[PDB]
């Protein structure tokens, strides 16, 4: 894609002890206009990951159908074996790679969230095959928003709880509400754990205005 | 660079980091961006450091002059009104990121100007290449009318922070309270980095560099 | 850059080029050679995008050399010449065009002597005296005064000589030495190599 | 860079720096210029290292397969044209190379030049690089036909070092080859310093 | 880049009681050479002096236009010149040029006037003045001289290791550096005297 | 418009012993003014006697040292035998060669022992030469650490000054020196600092952090 | 950036956002869109910020000495024309989108607007700023002619409303302002 | 250019202008803007309109196989995968703004929208065309759940209305359609 | 001014026997944006003359205020001389050339009306300076539109009446609101006799649309 | 586009220059001067945009000329050299540049002789030999090959004959004529016009 349509917007996502939480926003942005306000930017991939994008949108249901179709090929070999997060990162980098070697990317930036065999995982992939792993992700202006809040936290105590971590990711997307010229008050919150995948529904935030007293 | 400013329930904390990067390199370790307007408005600057210089010695040699015509406190309201004028003459061509704070008989009055001419009276502001980080330090932990030691370890916070994010970031952190009475002025205000002790003397000897041609000049 | 004169007889065929090699601003080489032997009675010689002259050489001099093995015999100047442009004309409009400006001389049992002219754009002309370059300019005049169609051939050497009197008088390049040959009905002959001693 | 080669009546000579920078920035200061293809052949490095590399170390491959088919060693022509016939195939993608080539013959001495714009030609004196300009002016002072061989040595020697000495990209090491009949020869490996030295008094 | 134009490099280094500048001695248009002892280090009265990196062009005018208001400011006051003063003049001066601008990195170092305390400072393009306490540099090949001063920097040092190490410094960052090479000239000066020594330095 | 490559910068060593190989590098990822990790070490280990540093262009490395690991493979399960340190740096040559017209935008350097037990550190440039060195800093910081190298373990520019053969733990502090001192002037030198040493015994790590600025 | 100003039978009521942005980042929250000049006058602006800033405060110079110079209540065609005036003559370097509104005693409540070219012109009603697009289609739909004061508020809040709604740039707070003989009376709402 | 597709409990409604224009020159003042790909599944375009034209009639070929080979009627969410595939697929060359809409069997009404990106989404109701955004305000303020079939055209008609008045590349005349199991109902209002 | 930001459209004007009668709409759209849909884009010069145009509205008020104290000069001189309608276009040429010579062209296309000492005057004023007279004028799309309606029926009759004036312009302004895409329903006319000068209201358009019923 | 060349020695300065006028592709004039006269001994040479070498000399001459007339006396070399690079410093930040790329030569009483060396960013230089141009490249490497500070005059010539030779060898231009003077304690010598015999 050479040029961006409809694009969404930020991706938070942080570990904790045993579980990876990751939260993004259900908005729908061409230019300034924000024009779908209710779509969905997480996909629950089968039970041990989880997948949240930022860019252009056509592109992530591009990469949404492409997935689906690869874990039902696995899950119809009945061998007992699943892909590790790992493995689903290292074949997004791959394709994002080869996407733009031939002038043809993909605009997208992708978190992967994952839990699998007592380790927790989350890994980042960028349009350019950038891609890492790091204990907490934050995409586009999150990376300079509430990139240091979690950072912040987790100098001070490197290891967390869910409650602790679902509160700093209620924190973090209200600061995103708060200075994103293209941001809206409603998002939903995506947990893995070992019971499962459970996606949360579209929750809102709680603001204070009490500076506009303030003349 | 990252600077910040508040107002607590009397006066002014403003806040600097001291690296001056040139491009891609470090090139100072130790800086000052909070500077000298009045002896009780202070400044600080951002982005092109030489403009900021200028123009702020430009208008605190004029409120200087203004103040000694009139014969009582300079008004903080005045030195936005000139900085305001200035830079949009200059048609934002000279580059002045701006926090200007200061303390006058109306109290205490913070105010931030983007370098066309655009400025904005707030409770707090942040400027600079890593104002986003302290601007969401402040948007975490800021309540109305703070006491001075908790806006101090505010202010300490944001840009401790913006310097364990910002590239551009990253010295010992200067700051500056401003009281009706009680100006104050440190230099390391909490340094966060040390230096490894070196692990090889690579000391070199009387003697051990060719010298072509000598040449003595005594003097008094 | 430079030029080499070709200019045609009754009976003979009068050419002849330099022995220049540019640079960057440096003369690389004195002593070049620009002669292609296409046939007994065929010449050849080439200037333009210095990378093309080999390979033109190749090509032309390669596949005449084929015909002439093939059904025994060597070709007319003529169709040669029509055989070049129409690889110039073929390789002109596609992803790898050929920058070469050269004539072509022959000499025909039957036609006689004969002198073609290309340029950049794959152009037959049939032509009593032709020029490229920027010699073309300083030396046409000249050349268009002095002839006679029915010049004898020492005539043609000193009227060559005052050629070159002209050219190494208003130019901005070097130019120090010339070969010459000569084409008739016996072949290709060799002429005596033309410079100048300059100190 | 400056690389320089000239034959004379007891073979040919071959010099060249050792200084390949990086816009202002030197990278290295014993990059080995003169790249040796066979015992009877060599090559040159003239602006891009890696392209110069690579084709002639497939020039080498190509001479090789020929030995073994045809159980006599290449002829420096041949080696220089299948050089320039490799390297027509990708003008205008942007090569920089400009290679010389040296060996003995049959005819005996042979001296090509070969450019990326694909010019091909013999001579008897060459000198390849930014500061090329430099060593034509003094060994074209030096040159003859009938010289000695520590004559030749002092000439292309004194030669890199003028050329170093005026040029900014040039310097290093001056390697100095030897081209006999039977095969090539490394004379010796000078540093500029230790010639400065020579020189100056 | 016009920075690149002609090379140049001025390392300033402040000792203990006293301070070392240095700079290279090549001249030339990018890749040509022409001569050896074009000089870049200009004495701006007794024990203090004034280095100008980067086009000849604006070092040569900048150092008669700087000499014509330091006699004018030495005339008119019998005192000679503070060395926060020559900052500011410098500053001053750079900046009436704010939109036409020179094209110099100016670096000085001089000592006290009434004590023996050392000063260094550097100014860019604009006029932006920076003191330390270690170095400054300008040039071309600023990191390599970055390299070496954090490399090999004491904060105590005697004239001779100060000496040795100036000299390593900028040995070895002009050795790595192309366009600027070509000598070293070396000004080492204290409270008593002025010392100046060059350095045998590759001349390739 | 689209731009193809970013610089994510990182610094790289190198130090040729007598019979040991140092490979050192920091591990910040980085994009622009921004701070992606502080940990993600550049070495990489392919046999037991060779590792490679990749910096530069982070995608083009990961791929670069893929492939790399496969080729490895692929002559091990032909040959019977692991390559020399010559020979991957022969194929990496023809590899970086081999995407000519659209260019790695990679820095490398790999180090290991020879066939006779000593030391070799083969540089690399983007497009696809290569040489034997004795030591060489690519990246970002290259021009704050090669002439420091110069005067310690090449002995340039220096007069009475006699030629010691460079012990192990003396290269030790000095790897740890010059990380020091170009930290405190770049902008890319990470926290921890990733010391890879190659001995005749097998390969040892080494994690030394730095100031977290 | 979304301003509105609506005129009724005694006066006239105005309103923006606060939601001032540069780029993809909010710069402020809150701000004073709409500015006094003369104490029944007022104006709101769009476009850029530092040039509307710097027209105003010399339209309230230039103003201000007049009025005190006649001795008497300005009229609000005077001040729409001070702006005509400045934004014809630079319309190379500005970007106003000015909106004048005031009560006057000669002429009772007026609303007049100046756009990024210059013109002016007097209006019942009036949109200004980059997302007030959207609403062109509720302002064509929900206005009534002789509405009460109540109604315009409720108007131009249920305006402002899904302006700051829809449009991304727009957003932050509601301020409005309440002009006719009686007083100015301003106040933030929210809803 | 102005199209518009509300969905209601029996079936979904339509509507579009028909003020297909080139630059600044009307071409042509009426136009059939929907489009019928099954009896019971319309399409509304707009952007540029051969590309439009050429993906419709394509898609009522892979449609129309597909739904004579299942010998059962076809799906609404086939089509706007078909759409989806297509816009998808070549981003590069074509322009739609691609609104389906349709009464299914198993499914009811269904309104699905795809923009220029190719993506694909269910919505209630819907907003395309270049002059929408001119009644994104009046879409947002009147919509109610759970309207009639009467109310959503009155809706529509007042919301093409405002558009054709505001917009002056919308315009010309109202197109409507009614799409419910009793049958399709287009008719040609003006007001 | 370089960039035209809030443009007209087309102005139609034609003599008839002794008065001209000038008609244009009342639009001010910006861009495609219909943003104006009440001003005026004629103005009343004094007793004989009478000014229509198009372009940049702004242009427009600056003229009509020079123009204006143009005529209040003339009118305070007391001397019983008035402008004539050629003077005025006169004038206004030599101000539009005067522009446009030091590339500050004023963005206009100008209609002069006036009828004075028996003879009836339409001149024409270009952004260029194009200047001429003619017995029937159209600016902007109305010469490509309106303009062979009136070369049409003044070829065949070379003078007319008031009525079939009146009702030709009538059919011309239905004409341009079928066919001009920045074009609106509403026009007022404005005549200038012996009688005065008069600005008749906002009139309308009756329109067919029998075509859409054709498939 | 030329180069002329200045080589000093211990008691004389030895600067030469062309006699050609360069065009389009043509050689419009082969006995051009480019010598200035300015006092009794500076001499002044001049090279750049060829429009502003003839007001250069008006420029300068003139007003050293102005000087010697008013206060009795001659100029120092280094004091006008200096003067030069003040006018091309000033003239280049405005609107009207010089484009000009010469050195200056003169011998003080005192000083005994100097040369200077300017560039076409007014930069002053004090050099043994110097060079502008393209025979800069190819020459400058011959005359630091056979360079002594107490080199006599007649070696200095024969070194000049010698640069002139690799002029002539591997330039891509003719440059046939050579002029050249010569400053001594007396005053402004000429030596021989260098030409070398082309047919």
């Amino acid at each position: 894609t050479q040029n961006p349509m409809v694009t969404g917007t930020s991706v938070l996502g942080v570990k904790f002890e045993g579980g990876v939480v990751i939260a993004a926003d259900m908005l729908g942005s061409y230019g300034s206009l924000a024009r779908f306000r209710n779509i969905s930017r997480i996909m629950r991939v089968n039970n041990s990951t989880m997948l949240g994008a930022s860019g252009d949108y056509a592109d992530f249901q591009y990469l949404k159908q492409v997935l689906g179709q690869m874990v039902i090929d696995e899950e119809l070999l009945g061998d007992g074996h699943s892909y590790s997060p790992r493995a689903i990162h290292s074949w997004l980098t791959r394709a994002m790679y080869s996407r733009r070697s031939k002038m043809n990317p993909l605009w997208n930036t992708m978190v992967i969230g994952g839990y699998a065999d007592g380790e927790s995982f989350l890994g980042y992939v960028d349009m350019l095959g950038v891609a890492y792993e790091a204990p907490s992700l934050a995409t586009g202006y999150g990376a300079y928003l509430a990139q240091p809040l979690l950072r912040e936290v987790l100098e001070k105590q490197p290891v967390l709880s869910q409650t602790e971590a679902r509160d700093l990711v209620e924190r973090c997307m209200r600061v995103l509400y708060y200075r994103d010229a293209r941001s809206y008050n409603r998002f939903q919150i995506a947990t893995v754990t070992e019971k499962g995948v459970e996606i949360e529904g579209p929750l809102s935030t709680e603001t204070n205005w009490d500076i506009a007293h303030m003349i | 660079t990252t600077i910040a400013g508040v107002v607590y329930k009397d006066g002014i904390v403003l806040g600097a980091d001291t690296r001056a990067t040139e491009g891609m390199v470090v090139a100072d370790k130790n800086c000052s961006k909070i500077h000298f307007i009045s002896p009780n408005i202070y400044c600080c600057g951002a982005g092109t450091a030489a403009d900021t210089d200028m123009t702020t010695q430009l208008i605190s040699s004029n409120l200087e002059l203004h103040s000694l015509s009139t014969g009582r406190l300079p008004r903080v309201v005045t030195a936005n009104r000139m900085l305001k004028q200035m830079l949009f003459r200059y048609q934002g061509y000279i580059g002045a990121a701006l926090v200007l704070g200061g303390v006058d008989v109306t109290g205490p009055h913070l105010y931030s100007i983007y370098p066309h001419g655009s400025t904005d009276k707030l409770p707090y502001v942040t400027m600079g290449s890593g104002s986003l980080a302290a601007m969401a330090v402040f948007e975490d932990k800021f309540r109305p009318d703070m006491e001075e030691e908790e806006a101090k370890n505010l202010v300490s916070e944001a840009i401790a922070a913006g310097i364990f994010n910002d590239l551009g970031s990253g010295s010992n952190i200067d700051l500056c309270v401003i009281s009706k009475n009680k100006l104050d002025f440190l230099r390391p205000y909490t340094v966060p980095n040390k230096k490894g002790t070196r692990l090889g003397r690579y000391r070199c000897e009387k003697g051990t560099t060719a010298v072509l041609t000598e040449k003595i000049t005594p003097l008094e | 850059m430079e030029y080499l004169i070709g200019i045609q007889g009754p009976d003979y065929v009068l050419v002849a080029s330099d022995r220049v090699a540019a640079s960057n601003i440096v003369q690389m080489k004195d002593d070049h050679d620009k002669m292609f032997k296409m046939s007994e009675k065929i010449l050849l010689l080439c200037v333009g995008e210095a990378g093309d002259t080999v390979q033109f050489a190749e090509y032309i001099q390669k596949n005449v050399q084929l015909y002439k093995m093939r059904n025994g015999y060597e070709l007319s100047p003529t169709a040669a010449a029509n055989f070049t442009r129409r690889n110039l004309a073929d390789c002109l409009r596609s992803r790898t065009p050929y920058h070469v400006n050269l004539l072509l001389a022959g000499y025909d049992e039957h036609e006689g002597p004969a002198l073609y002219y290309m340029d950049y754009l794959a152009a037959l002309a049939k032509a009593p005296f032709a020029a490229h370059g920027y010699g073309a300019f300083l030396t046409l005049s000249i050349l268009d005064r002095y002839y006679t169609p029915t010049i004898s051939r020492e005539r043609a050497v000193e009227l060559l000589r005052k050629c070159l009197e002209e050219l190494q008088k208003r130019f901005i390049l070097n130019l120090p030495t010339f070969s010459v040959r000569i084409i008739d009905k016996n072949g290709i002959h060799d002429l005596d190599n033309i410079s100048f001693p300059k100190q | 860079t400056t690389t320089l080669a000239f034959k004379f009546r007891h073979g040919v000579i071959v010099a060249a720096d050792s200084r390949a920078t990086a816009g202002a920035y030197i990278a290295s200061q014993t990059v080995k210029k003169v790249i040796e293809i066979n015992p009877y052949l060599l090559g040159t490095m003239a602006g891009g290292a890696a392209d110069c590399s690579f084709w002639e170390r497939l020039l080498a491959r190509q001479c090789r397969i020929y030995e073994l088919r045809n159980k006599e060693r290449i002829s420096v022509a041949a080696a220089s044209k299948l050089l320039a016939n490799m390297v027509y195939q990708y003008k205008g993608m942007g090569l920089s190379m400009g290679t010389m080539i040296c060996g003995w013959d049959k005819r005996g001495p042979g001296l090509y030049y070969v450019d990326s714009e694909g010019n091909r030609i013999s001579g008897a004196t060459f000198s390849v690089g930014s500061g090329s300009v430099y060593a034509y002016g003094v060994m074209d002072r030096g040159y003859s036909y009938d010289l000695e061989v520590e004559q030749a040595y002092d000439l292309a020697r004194r030669a890199i070092y003028q050329a170093t000495y005026r040029d900014a990209y040039s310097g290093g090491a001056v390697n100095l080859y030897h081209v006999r009949e039977d095969g090539w020869i490394r004379v010796s490996s000078d540093n500029v310093a230790d010639l400065h030295e020579k020189y100056s008094g | 880049s016009i920075m690149s134009y002609n090379g140049g490099a001025v390392m300033a280094m402040k000792g203990k009681n006293c301070v070392a500048i240095a700079a290279d001695r090549r001249f030339g248009i990018q890749a040509q050479m022409v001569t050896t002892d074009f000089q870049k280090i200009f004495p701006m009265g007794d024990r203090l002096y004034i280095g100008l990196a980067g086009l000849a062009t604006d070092v040569q005018t900048v150092a008669q236009r700087l000499k014509f208001r330091l006699n004018l400011y030495e005339l008119k006051e019998g005192r000679q010149i503070k060395p926060y003063t020559l900052m500011s003049m410098v500053a001053n001066l750079l900046y009436e040029k704010r939109f036409g601008p020179y094209y110099t990195e100016p670096v000085i170092a001089g000592l006290d006037p009434k004590t023996f305390k050392p000063f260094i400072c550097s100014l860019d393009l604009i006029g932006c003045p920076m003191v330390t306490d270690d170095f400054v540099v300008s040039g071309t090949c600023a990191e390599q001289m970055y390299g070496m001063c954090e490399s090999l920097w004491e904060p105590n040092m005697d004239p001779d290791h100060l000496f040795e190490t100036i000299s390593q410094a900028m040995l070895n960052a002009v050795d790595r550096d192309a366009v600027s090479g070509m000598g070293v000239i070396v000004h080492i000066i204290e409270k008593d005297k002025i010392t100046t020594r060059t350095l045998k330095a590759r001349m390739d | 418009r689209f731009s193809p490559y970013v610089f994510n910068g990182g610094t790289i060593l190198a130090i040729a012993g007598e019979d040991f190989a140092i490979v050192a590098s920091d591990t910040r990822l980085s994009e622009g003014f921004s701070i992606h990790t502080r940990d993600s070490p550049k070495c990489y280990k392919l046999t037991d006697k060779t590792v490679i540093g990749c910096s530069g262009f982070h995608g083009d490395c990961l791929t670069l040292t893929k492939i790399i690991e496969a080729r490895l493979k692929m002559y091990k399960h032909s040959n019977n035998k692991a390559m020399t340190t010559g020979a991957i740096a022969a194929m990496l040559s023809t590899i970086l060669y081999s995407r000519r017209f659209f260019p790695y935008y990679v820095y490398n350097i790999i180090g290991g022992l020879d066939e006779e037990g000593k030391g070799a550190v083969y540089s690399f440039d983007p497009v696809g030469s290569y040489q034997r060195d004795s030591f060489k800093a690519g990246g970002s910081a290259s021009a704050m650490l090669q002439p420091l190298l110069d005067n310690q373990v090449g002995f340039k520019n220096m007069q009475n000054v006699e030629h010691v053969p460079l012990s192990l733990d003396r290269a030790m502090r000095l790897v740890k020196d010059v990380f020091i001192s170009a930290a405190e002037r770049d902008v890319y030198t990470g926290d921890a600092l990733r010391i890879c040493i190659v001995t005749k015994e097998g390969i040892r790590e080494e994690t030394v952090s730095l100031r977290k600025d | 950036t979304t301003i509105m100003a609506v005129q009724f039978d005694g006066g006239v009521v105005l309103g923006a956002d606060s939601r001032t942005t540069t780029g993809s980042y909010i710069a402020n929250r809150v701000t004073d869109k709409l500015t006094p000049i003369h104490d029944r006058i007022f104006c709101c602006r769009s476009g850029s910020a530092a040039d509307t800033q710097a027209v105003a405060d010399a339209v309230t110079y230039q103003l201000g000495f007049h009025s005190i110079e006649l001795n008497e209540p300005p009229l609000v065609h005077t001040a729409a024309s001070l702006f005509k005036e400045m934004c014809y003559r630079y319309r190379e370097d500005l970007m106003a989108g000015i909106i004048i509104a005031g009560w006057d005693p000669q002429e009772g409540g007026q609303v007049y607007s100046v756009p990024m070219g210059g013109m002016m012109v007097r209006q019942s009603f009036a949109i200004g700023g980059s997302g007030s697009s959207y609403i062109y289609g509720y302002v064509d739909a929900t206005y009534r002619e002789g509405m009460t004061k109540e109604e315009c508020l409720q108007f131009t809040a249920n305006a402002l409303a899904l302006a700051m709604e829809r449009d991304g740039s727009s957003g932050g707070v509601i301020r409005l302002a309440a002009i006719a003989e009686s007083g100015v009376e301003r106040q933030v709402l929210l809803g």
